[PDB]
């Protein structure tokens, strides 16, 4: 009858946040010894991004899982490696993301 | 068990 249509299954993106006094507007969830976000995945997923925050305007969303920030690789990172990479991000952060869809 | 969430 009629046919799928053209379907992105997963992305890789670079999302630069120019961060406004206030922090990133988002939360961060897992890591390596934590309660996985997705499945068995023990990736620093983004758990939440407040609406016209600072990460929202730049397109992050949730669920989005991050990957490298600013150079440095989240591979295999605990949740509070993670959480420090974030707190020296400086005014402007380039975070490596990947997602999936619906 | 671990649950973690950190705002930024
Ligand atoms: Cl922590």
């Amino acid at each position: 009858l009629l046919i799928e249509p053209a379907r992105i299954e997963e992305e890789e993106l670079t999302l630069t946040i120019l961060r406004q006094t206030g922090g990133l507007g988002i939360s961060i969830a897992g890591g390596k010894g934590s309660t996985p976000y997705k499945g068995d995945d023990e990736g620093i997923f983004i758990s939440r991004v407040s609406e016209e925050g600072p990460a929202a305007r730049a397109g992050v969303r949730v669920g989005d899982k991050l990957l490298e920030v600013n150079g440095v690789a989240l591979q295999g990172a605990e949740h509070h490696e993670a959480v420090e990479a974030l707190r020296g991000a400086g005014t402007a952060v380039q975070m490596r993301v990947w997602r999936e869809r619906m | 068990p671990h649950t973690n969430e950190t705002s930024l």
